[PDB]
């Protein structure tokens, strides 16, 4: 079943449909500084853990950083992982 | 004059009568209505005095399990939990006679004790734990962890750890870890519990924190878990030979999906818990990932919520503008909470007697009895406190131009509209119940009980008959053997969960009836008019026709004068204070349902439910008083037993329950008028005027009068039937 | 009398002073009330139950231990 | 400065003052300054106790001590455990309240009332980013060196030799699995 | 001037006015003036007595006679209550003077000298060596009896048992040996947690909510 | 305790905890927020 192989697929397929298919839907959703204006505007160390204290430069062209990358891979690797469990039973319902 | 105990509160120091003490004690942690009171510092109160909560419940816990390791038999209950009751803690009490030296030496102890009907016992027992050191460990791990709540506390109230406003209005944050942290984390660690402790110490093999590094969960460790081959951790589970706390039919399995229960206990498999606290902890945590954080990705509540209006302005606005009104009022969280909570306490109180999680439960009625009547009763006033607070948030923090034609608006345009269809599915539910009650009640009484109205439960009967349960003959879903749902289960869950269902020894899907239809509507009738008194006082709490300025009066007020017309208990307080006595009404219509079906079923006599059940005589002769007899023996003129302490707590419960009836029949003005001939006969009484009140003596005050009967009411009720509840269980088990 | 009364009293004629002696006579006459004064009183508490007691009379139909 | 992102600009909370700083604050804990300060001298702590300590295990292994580091509390000593930890809470409160008291003033770390301790004059801000550096390279080291033997396997040493026998049969990847050929 | 644990600040009425002051007041029982006077005669007076006890007993025990927690048990020249009575009476009188003579000087004295000093060595670093001698002494006392309680013997008896094992024959290894363990390391780290509240609250005092320190003003 | 586990109560305990609970510490409890409530602000 090459675990290797499944998970590295699924990983890949959904950094790919992240990075070229939902990374302009994601992009355009994400982006609600707006009426939803700053959770603070205070100068209170309470206030700065709520702040976006370091944005996650990318050389990336499209803009994807390592949370872009963290979240899209761990969609594959739970997907790969449902795929090697229901495999794992030797079997599905229907 | 001024007094300095209501430091909180200048009007109340400054009160001279009795009082400034009682509303000091009943103003305390309604920190909004403290003087000086900044919106910051109120939600740093509240953050500490949840650290104190904590604190106090994390001591609770080190208590109960103290008592139990050093006053306990539970290294002998751990032998013969069948047999062996459980003991609470030790009675040193030296108000005790001799006979009552011997009559509560129970449970293979020493001397006096109390017998717990806690369930404690089963469910450390479930969770690994063996022996008496196990708990003592226990003990001051929990003492430790509530000092360092209660030192949290402390310090989060300090200047550089006082957090900000806004630290407690983040709300995704708060979520994102209390979902993926809190919840998931959590789950998963007793997944890691159970799969290293409670599970080997099913199979008989010992781990502990001494060798849970040496010895391995599964034979094939962790190699199946990066290799995707999962289903390697369900190929040996335990037999329905295996004797729990023992290898005799062990088993290597520790996450299955068997469905039903342990033969030998009569409780879910300790595998399939640990499995379901694995999904739950899988699923939470990447619930937890939905909010946007410092990152960049997830969700704002805000946008959800102003996204979420439906074209046709259904619902007006929507949810435009809710995330403010949520976020800004404490009270909307608080009734959000509660209300959550609750219904999940009822839900834990209706699952774990039917699906009993621990160890030889289910086979120690008592504890069953006593854990559903509590969580019930739990459930009942949280779930009273939720539109309790509700209307609070409707008085104290609803801005109705912020909230512009949204949901919460459309609410209180259309509230007669909620409030008349309550009344009419309460006037219904009563009307018929009561009818057909009554008219069994004189069928029975006519000797004809043929004419009785008996409609079968045909519905939950149908569904009941959908989850597998063949004594029907619908033949629908999982009773079906020729279904889709029936077949795809069959590999899994479904035949623990069908042999489990259609064995009517246990309370999984009991077999229902005509008795059952009329007390499922009576408690119908119960959460009706239950929450029709809580939303009429919920949405008439910021005015009515009556009082339409009633919001600039507060939530609790005692009244309005006798004008126009009379306006006695027309505050929301005083909806709440009506509610209560219906949730207690409603919950004891649970809680009787729920004890005498189930003695009937502990007796092997569920027929006398099935026939007298369907008339109230049947109720109290045959539940009421037949159960009472060795409740109210427990002393008499030839002596006593342990039911002794069961009889005067009853009597007792009755006594605070008539005290109670004092202070909501008879109210303040008569008292005031006899503590002024009370103070007039002080001041001219020799040798006693030499001593004089400090506060001046006065009556109680109407909110405080209602207060007062209402709590001997409820603890009178809760009292009553606890005594009654363990002493007609604890009597025949 | 009088001056035998007022120098008897004179240690604690202060608040606190009477409250230290309350506590520490109470205290002290608790704790020994529970280690000694109740054995003494020989209270039915103190002797134990001097049989087997209601032990394995679980319920009427149960007799559990 | 060399960040820890390749192209990232540094939280404006992290200037280049103090030793270590390569703008690694993503979570953002470090944007009070009295809380900075602390976490400062915590780092400084948390990264000697760990140098010292595999040093420590590093010493015991490369001598000839008896059983593993993650066994020698399991050991009969001149002394109980019993009667061991009083006495050592004695000493290290002693220490560390003279340490704290210290801190308080002079704002920096120290011995007992040397603060600087500083005996030798070998005081740098090169110096500062060294022990801070090989400080987190121990912290770092000795979780290693705990998950490495987080049951009955190897040590540290030991555990280098394996992976130098066969790099690839000995490694993460055969000891996660194999785990029951190992307890 | 030096304190309970390096670094601690005294509370508010221990100025260092008094001898022997270390700022250790933590239950407050010493806010008020007049109690604080009073408790530091009954602190003199307990350290004396506890003195001429440790001395007492260190000399009982160094030569062959019983030891002194069953010298009452022994058989004397008279009858335990003949003994009470005469120690009452005289007691009585002594103790009159000695409470008139603090009432007076606001020190100590035996009858009618109200210092008890002949030989003129009443100096205040005499004062401060006796209360010095006498918190030693009264903790020396209570160990004498406490590890006369716990093994069967008594002081240096107990003391040459630890010089043939000191590992292992210590408080930490008898039957008060965990507790004693966790109440030296809890009273180890509580210094810190008393320097938390010192810190957090720079210069401020807080009161720990007692009956006795009227906490409310 | 010998050896089973270090801290077990004695005996004696609830003999003693039981009357400082539920007559001494109550007593202390109500004279002194007895005291504080009477008190007069200054
Ligand atoms: C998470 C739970 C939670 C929280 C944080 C709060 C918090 C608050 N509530 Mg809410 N409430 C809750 C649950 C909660 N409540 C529930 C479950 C109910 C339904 C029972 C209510 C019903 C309720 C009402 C009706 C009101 C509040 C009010 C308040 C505020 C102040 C209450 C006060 O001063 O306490 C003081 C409380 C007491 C002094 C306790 C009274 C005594 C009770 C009855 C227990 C007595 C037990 C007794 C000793 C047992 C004896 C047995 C023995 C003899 C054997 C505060 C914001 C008030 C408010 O906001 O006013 C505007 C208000 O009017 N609450
Ligand atoms: C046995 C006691 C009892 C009974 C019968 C009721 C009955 C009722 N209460 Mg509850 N209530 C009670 C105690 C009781 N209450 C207590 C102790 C309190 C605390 C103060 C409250 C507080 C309370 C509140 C706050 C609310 C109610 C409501 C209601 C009504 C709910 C609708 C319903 O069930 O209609 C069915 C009606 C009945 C069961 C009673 C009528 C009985 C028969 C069917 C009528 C005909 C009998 C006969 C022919 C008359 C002959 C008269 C003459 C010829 C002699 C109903 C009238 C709600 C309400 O009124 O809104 C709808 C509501 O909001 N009650
Ligand atoms: C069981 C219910 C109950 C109880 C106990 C009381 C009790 C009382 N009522 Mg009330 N009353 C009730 C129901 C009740 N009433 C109801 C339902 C109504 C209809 C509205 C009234 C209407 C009413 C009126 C109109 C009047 C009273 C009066 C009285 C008093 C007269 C008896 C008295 O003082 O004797 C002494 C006290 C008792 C007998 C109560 C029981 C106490 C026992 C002996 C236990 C003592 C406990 C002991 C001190 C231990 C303390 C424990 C410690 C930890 C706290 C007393 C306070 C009258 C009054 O106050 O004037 C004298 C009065 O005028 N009541
Ligand atoms: C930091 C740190 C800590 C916590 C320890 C702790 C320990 N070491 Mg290690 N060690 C360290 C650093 C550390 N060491 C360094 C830097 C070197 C070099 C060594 C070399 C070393 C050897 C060679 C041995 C230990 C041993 C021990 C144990 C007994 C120590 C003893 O008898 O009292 C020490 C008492 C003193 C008075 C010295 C204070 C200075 C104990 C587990 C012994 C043992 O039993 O290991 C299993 C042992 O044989 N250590
Ligand atoms: C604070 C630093 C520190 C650390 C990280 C450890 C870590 C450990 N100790 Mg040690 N220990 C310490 C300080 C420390 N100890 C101190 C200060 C004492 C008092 C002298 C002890 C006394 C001690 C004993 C007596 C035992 C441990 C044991 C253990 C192990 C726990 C069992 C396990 O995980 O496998 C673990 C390696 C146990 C062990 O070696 O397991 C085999 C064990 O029996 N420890
Ligand atoms: C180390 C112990 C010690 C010390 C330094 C002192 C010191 C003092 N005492 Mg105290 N005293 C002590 C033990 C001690 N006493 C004991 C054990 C008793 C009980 C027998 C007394 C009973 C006592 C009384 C009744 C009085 C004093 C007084 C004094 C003062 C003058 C006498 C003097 O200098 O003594 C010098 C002490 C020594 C040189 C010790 C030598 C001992 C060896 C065995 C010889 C001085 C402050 C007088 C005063 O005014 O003080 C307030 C006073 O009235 N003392
Ligand atoms: C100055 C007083 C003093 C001195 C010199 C000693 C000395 C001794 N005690 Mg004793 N002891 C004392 C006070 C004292 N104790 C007190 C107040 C208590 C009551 C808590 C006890 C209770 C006690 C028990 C139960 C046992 C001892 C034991 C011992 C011996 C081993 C050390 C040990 O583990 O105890 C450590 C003692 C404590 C933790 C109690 C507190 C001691 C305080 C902090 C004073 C510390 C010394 C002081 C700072 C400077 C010494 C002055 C000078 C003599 C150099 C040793 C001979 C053991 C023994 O006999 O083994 C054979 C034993 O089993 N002691
Ligand atoms: C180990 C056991 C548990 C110990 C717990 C702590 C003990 C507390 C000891 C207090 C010492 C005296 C306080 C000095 C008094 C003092 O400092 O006053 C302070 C405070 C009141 O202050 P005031 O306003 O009166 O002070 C003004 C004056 O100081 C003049 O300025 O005291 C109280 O509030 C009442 C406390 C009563 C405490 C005694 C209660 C008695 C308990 C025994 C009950 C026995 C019942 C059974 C009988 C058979
Ligand atoms: C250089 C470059 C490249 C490449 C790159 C790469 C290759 C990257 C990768 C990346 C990656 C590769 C990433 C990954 C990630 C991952 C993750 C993020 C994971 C996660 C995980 C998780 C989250 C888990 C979870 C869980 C567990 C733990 C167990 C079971 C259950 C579950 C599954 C749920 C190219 C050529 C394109 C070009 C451009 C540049
Ligand atoms: C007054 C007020 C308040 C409060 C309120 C309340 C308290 C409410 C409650 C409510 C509640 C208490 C509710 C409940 C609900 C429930 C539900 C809604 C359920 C559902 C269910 C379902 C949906 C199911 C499904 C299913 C089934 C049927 C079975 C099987 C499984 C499944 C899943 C399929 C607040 C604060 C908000 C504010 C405003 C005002
Ligand atoms: C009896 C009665 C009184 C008289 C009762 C008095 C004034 C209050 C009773 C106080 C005495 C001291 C008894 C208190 C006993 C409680 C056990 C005290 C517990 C409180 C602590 C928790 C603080 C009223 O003033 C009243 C007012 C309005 C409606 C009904 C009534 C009413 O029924
Ligand atoms: S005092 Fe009573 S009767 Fe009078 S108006 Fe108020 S609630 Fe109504």
């Amino acid at each position: 079943l090459d675990p290797q192989i499944v998970i590295s697929g699924s990983t890949a397929a959904f950094l790919a449909i992240g990075r070229f298919v939902f990374l302009g839907y994601q992009r355009r959703e994400a982006n609600f500084d707006s009426t939803v204006g700053p959770k603070t505007t205070g100068a209170t160390y309470f206030d700065d853990l709520q702040k976006n204290s370091t944005i996650f430069a990318t050389n990336d062209p499209a803009g994807f950083n390592i949370i872009d990358v963290a979240g899209w891979g761990a969609l594959g690797h739970a997907v790969g992982f449902a795929v090697l469990a229901i495999n794992s039973l030797q079997g599905a319902n229907l | 004059a001024t007094k300095l105990f209501p430091k909180f509160s200048q009007g109340l120091a400054q009160d001279p009568t009795t009082r400034r003490i009682w509303y000091g004690l009943a103003m305390a942690h309604d920190f909004e209505s403290h003087d000086g009171m900044t919106e910051e510092n109120l939600y740093q109160k509240i953050f500490a005095s949840h650290f104190g909560q904590l604190s106090i419940i994390f001591l609770w816990t080190s208590g109960n399990l103290f008592h139990v390791a050093w006053q306990g038999n539970f290294e002998q209950w751990v032998t013969d939990p069948v047999h062996i009751r459980p003991i609470a803690h030790a009675i040193w009490d030296p108000h005790f006679g001799q006979p009552a030296v011997e009559a509560f030496t129970r449970g293979g102890a020493s001397g006096p004790v109390n017998i717990s009907t806690s369930g404690v016992y089963q469910w450390w027992y479930t969770i690994g734990m063996r022996t008496n050191q196990d708990l003592y460990v226990g003990s001051v791990f929990l003492a430790l962890v509530s000092a360092i709540f209660l030192f949290a506390g402390w310090l989060h109230l300090q200047p550089n750890f006082q957090p900000s406003l806004s630290w407690f209005k983040d709300a995704e944050s708060r979520l994102n870890h209390h979902l993926s942290g809190l919840f998931g984390v959590s789950s998963l660690a007793w997944t890691g519990h159970l799969v290293h402790v409670a599970i080997p110490e099913s199979r008989g093999q010992h781990v502990g924190w001494d060798n849970f590094l040496s010895v391995l969960p599964h034979p094939q460790g962790l190699t199946p878990f990066f290799t995707g081959n999962w289903a390697a951790y369900a190929q040996s589970p335990d037999t329905a030979s295996h004797v729990f706390g023992t290898a005799q039919g062990s088993g290597q399995a520790i996450l299955t999906f068997l469905g039903g229960f342990h033969p030998q206990t009569q409780s879910l498999w300790l595998t399939d818990m640990a499995h379901h606290h694995l999904a739950i902890a899988v699923i939470f945590i990447v619930a937890g990932h939905m909010y946007r954080t410092n990152f960049g990705i997830g969700h704002r509540m805000q946008a959800i919520l102003e996204a979420h209006t439906p074209p046709s302005g259904s619902l007006g606005a929507g949810h435009k503008g809710l995330f403010d009104t949520v976020n800004n009022s404490l009270h909307f969280q608080l009734g959000l909470a509660l209300a959550s909570v609750g219904t999940i306490t009822s839900l834990v109180a209706q699952h774990m007697y039917s699906l009993p999680p621990y160890a030889f439960q289910a086979i120690d009625f008592t504890t069953q009895a006593a854990l559903y009547t509590h969580h019930q009763y739990i459930a009942g006033f949280i779930m009273c406190g939720a539109f309790a607070h509700g209307a609070i948030f409707f008085i104290r923090d609803y801005d109705p131009e912020q909230n512009k034609g949204n949901v919460l608006a459309r609410m209180l345009d259309h509230k007669e509209a909620l409030i008349s269809h309550l009344s009419w599915v309460s006037l219904f539910l009563g009307f018929h119940t009561l009818g057909l009650y009554v008219h069994n009640d004189v069928m029975q009484a006519f000797g004809t009980p043929e004419k009785q109205i008996l409609i079968e439960p045909v519905f939950a009967q149908w569904i009941q008959a959908a989850h597998g349960k063949a004594l029907y003959g619908f033949d629908f879903l999982l009773s079906s053997k020729t279904s889709a749902a029936f077949a795809n289960g069959q590999s899994l869950w479904l035949p623990g969960w069908l042999d489990a269902i259609n064995n009517n020894q246990n309370s999984l899907f009991l077999t229902i009836g005509p008795g059952d239809f009329l007390v499922h509507h009576a408690i119908a009738l119960g959460l009706h008019t239950t929450t029709l008194i809580l939303v009429k006082g919920a949405l008439d709490a910021r005015g009515s026709k009556l009082m339409p300025d009633k919001k600039d009066f507060g939530y609790s007020f005692p009244c309005d004068g006798p004008g126009r017309g009379g306006t006695c208990d027309i505050s929301a307080y005083d909806a709440f204070y009506l509610a209560v006595f219906w949730m207690l009404n409603t919950i004891g219509w649970v809680t009787f349902y729920w004890h005498w079906k189930h003695l009937t079923l502990w007796q092997g006599n569920v027929a006398q439910f099935d026939e007298s059940s369907t008339y109230l005589m049947g109720w109290l002769r045959d539940y009421l008083w037949l159960n009472s007899s060795q409740l109210i023996n427990g002393y008499n003129p030839f002596g006593m037993n342990s039911l002794s302490v069961w009889a005067w707590t009853f009597l007792f419960g009755h006594l605070i329950y008539a005290t109670g009836f004092m202070f909501l029949i008879s109210w303040r003005g008569y008292w005031q008028e006899l503590i002024e001939t009370l103070v007039w006969a002080h001041e001219k009484t020799p040798l006693a005027n030499l001593v004089y009140w400090k506060d001046k003596p006065v009556a109680l005050s109407i909110v405080q009068a209602r207060l007062v009967g209402l709590a001997h009411f409820s603890v009178g009720y809760i009292f009553t039937y606890a005594a009654f509840l363990i002493a007609s269980t604890s009597g025949r088990f | 009398q009088a001056k035998f009364f007022t120098q008897a009293t004179d240690i604690i004629s202060r608040r606190e002073s009477l409250r230290a002696l309350v506590a520490l006579s109470g205290i002290a006459a608790i704790v020994t009330y529970g280690l000694k004064g109740a054995k003494d009183a020989d209270l039915p508490i103190t002797k134990g139950p001097q049989t087997t007691g209601e032990n394995g009379k679980g319920g009427s139909v149960r007799s559990r231990l | 400065r060399p960040t820890w992102l390749p192209g990232l600009n540094p939280p404006a909370h992290l200037k280049g003052a103090l030793a270590g700083d390569n703008g690694f604050d993503p979570l953002g804990l470090g944007q009070d300054e009295g809380r900075l300060k602390w976490y400062a001298e915590a780092e400084k702590t948390n990264g000697r106790w760990a140098m010292m300590a595999v040093a420590g295990i590093l010493g015991q292994e490369l001598l000839g001590v008896t059983p593993a580091w993650w066994e020698a509390g399991a050991k009969e000593y001149d002394i109980p455990a019993q009667a061991l930890t009083p006495i050592e809470f004695i000493v290290m409160g002693f220490l560390e309240i003279k340490r704290y008291q210290g801190f308080k003033q002079t704002g920096t770390s120290g011995f007992i009332n040397s603060f600087p301790f500083d005996p030798a004059g070998m005081n740098s801000p090169s110096m500062a980013t060294k022990e801070v550096k090989n400080g987190r390279l121990a912290m770092v080291a000795f979780i290693g060196f705990c998950v490495q033997a987080l049951a009955t396997r190897t040590q540290p040493i030991e555990g280098l030799t394996a992976h130098l026998a066969d790099p690839f049969g000995k490694n993460i990847t055969y000891y996660l699995t194999h785990l029951p050929e190992t307890l | 001037r030096p304190m309970w644990y390096p670094g601690a600040t005294a509370p508010a009425h221990l100025d260092g006015s008094m001898l022997g002051d270390y700022g250790f007041d933590p239950l407050r029982l010493g806010v008020n003036k007049d109690n604080l006077k009073w408790f530091r005669e009954a602190e003199l007076t307990n350290g004396r007595w506890a003195m001429a006890a440790v001395v007492g007993i260190l000399f009982t025990d160094a030569v062959g006679l019983p030891k002194f927690w069953t010298a009452g048990a022994e058989k004397y020249a008279l009858d335990n209550q003949t003994l009470a009575l005469i120690e009452v009476a005289v007691f009585a009188v002594l103790e009159g003077k000695r409470y008139e003579i603090y009432k007076k000087t606001g020190e100590t004295g035996f009858l009618s000298f109200a210092p008890f000093d002949p030989m003129g060595m009443k100096s205040e670093e005499m004062k401060l060596k006796e209360l010095k001698n006498g918190r030693l002494a009264m903790l020396a006392f209570l160990g004498f009896c406490s590890q006369a309680a716990v093994y069967g013997k008594g002081p240096i008896e107990t003391l040459q048992l630890h010089l043939a094992d000191p590992g292992h024959n210590n408080i930490y290894t008898s039957s008060v040996g965990p507790e004693t363990a966790v109440t030296v390391a809890v009273l180890c780290v509580l210094p810190m947690i008393i320097e938390a509240t010192k810190t957090l609250n720079p210069g401020k005092e807080s009161v720990p909510y007692f009956p006795w320190n009227e906490p409310w003003n | 305790a010998a050896q089973g586990y270090p801290f077990v109560p004695p005996s004696w305990a609830p003999s003693v905890f039981v009357p400082l609970t539920g007559l001494v510490l109550p007593a202390i409890a109500m004279a002194t927020l007895f005291v504080y409530i009477e008190k007069e602000a200054p």
